[PDB]
């Protein structure tokens, strides 16, 4: 038994560790969202230039 | 009668046999896993009422 849940532990932690990086593939497409700030919107909302 | 020189060395081996040095390293681990959440939930709030406006 307990020889039957460290193998249980080992899909739980690469299953935590797969979407660490799926988390942060998100977290980086989100950053080019986050690039322009609530005024270089405001500042795009002027037709200037 | 339970033996006292026995019921010392029962309760100083349960001193030994803790995870204290092992849960306060996983309570770490899950408070620093719920700041990276706040960390990127301050960047939602900020982008949303960017865009609110």
């Amino acid at each position: 038994q307990k020889t039957e849940l460290q193998s249980d532990i080992d899909p739980k932690t690469e299953k935590r560790n797969k979407l660490d990086a799926d988390r942060e593939k998100i977290i980086e497409s989100q950053d080019v969202i986050r690039q322009n700030n609530i005024a270089d919107m405001f500042k795009d909302f002027i037709p200037s230039a | 009668a339970q033996g006292l020189q026995p019921q010392i060395s029962s309760k100083k081996k349960l001193m030994d046999d803790n995870n204290l040095s092992t849960t306060i390293k996983d309570l770490q681990s899950k408070i620093d896993e719920k700041n990276k959440e706040i960390d990127q939930f301050q960047k939602d709030y900020n982008k949303y009422v960017g865009l609110a406006f």
